[PDB]
């Protein structure tokens, strides 16, 4: 039982840890002539979740 | 529904950054007076006029993306409730079953 | 009038795609470019009968 | 006159992009709270089985 | 990002002081162009001057 919840939890951290890389390698991709380039709000916020390193 | 969300929320915050162009190309346009400076005789030219959407249609396209994000918001709340009511019933018929 | 006028249909000839398609004011400054070519027309027949 | 109209038009628009978008990115938010507890559903239905 | 690798790191702060140096910039440049076409406002009235005289 102890060896599934550490599995279940380490399960979740690295699907996390998947759409994490996905997300950064799309950020690494964009560039200028990207044809999804906007202007956003409020860039530079600190969202209420946001851990240290 | 949250990959949904994510995308019709960049479709609106774009019509938003063509708002804020706009806006701050217009009113340095509204700035300008007769006595100021930074002004020229720029050769005419149908470069002052193109198309994509008149004032009508472009009012028409803001509504039109407006609707759908109140649309998309209104699912995903009814949504949230189906997680209420699901998770519930599942927690409940399962300590019934466990007792 | 005519720097102003070019230069403010200029500025706005550098607006986004959806939102330049025309205006009030861009009908009012395109027909008032008219209205200034025919007034200094007039003026420089004056000048010239002076 | 004209120019300005267009401005205040302008305005109005981008308040009703600003608290549309704000609108969805709080429902986005608290929609992955919910699906973050469906997690917790799904781990805690792991040792009954 | 979902819950806690959403994280305040080196990219984000390069990001952030990226986009207020943007915003810097931009102020900057058109600082410039103001200042050029007052220049050029100048030289317009000088050679109107000029060609009065002539």
């Amino acid at each position: 039982c102890l060896l599934q919840e550490a599995r279940q939890q380490l399960n979740a951290d690295h699907r996390g840890k998947m759409e994490t890389l996905d997300i950064d390698r799309g950020c690494l991709s964009l560039n200028l002539k990207s044809p999804n380039i906007s202007l956003k709000i409020n860039p530079t916020r600190v969202p209420s979740g946001s851990t240290t390193l | 529904q949250i990959r949904l969300n994510r995308e019709h929320k960049e479709t609106c915050e774009m019509g938003w950054s063509d708002k804020v162009e706009a806006y701050n190309i217009d009113e340095a346009c509204c700035r300008y007076h007769n006595q100021s400076t930074d002004v020229q005789f720029y050769p005419h030219s149908a470069k002052f006029e193109e198309s994509a959407s008149t004032p009508e249609t472009w009012a028409k396209f803001t509504q039109d993306n407006l609707y759908g994000a109140e649309r998309e918001r209104l699912a995903s709340v009814n949504l949230r409730e189906l997680i209420e009511c699901i998770l519930q019933d599942t927690a409940e018929d399962l300590r019934l079953q466990c007792d | 009038p005519l720097k102003v006028a070019q230069t403010r249909l200029y500025q706005r000839s550098h607006r986004p795609n959806v939102e330049l398609c025309r205006d009030t004011a861009q009908f009012r400054l395109v027909s008032e470019v008219e209205e200034l070519n025919v007034s200094l027309a007039t003026l420089r027949e004056k000048l010239l009968e002076a | 006159k004209k120019v300005g109209e267009h401005l205040q038009d302008t305005h109005c628009w981008k308040s009703e992009l600003q608290r549309h978008v704000e609108e969805l990115v709080a429902e986005t938010d608290l929609l992955l709270a919910q699906k973050q507890r469906l997690e917790r559903a799904l781990d805690a239905t792991a040792l009954p089985f | 990002r979902p819950n806690v690798e959403l994280c305040r790191d080196q990219a984000q702060f390069g990001l952030t002081d990226e986009v207020h140096q943007l915003e810097a910039t931009i102020a900057a440049l058109k600082q410039k162009l103001a200042q050029a076409q007052d220049a050029l406002d100048a030289l317009y009235k000088h050679l109107a001057r000029l060609q009065a005289d002539i």
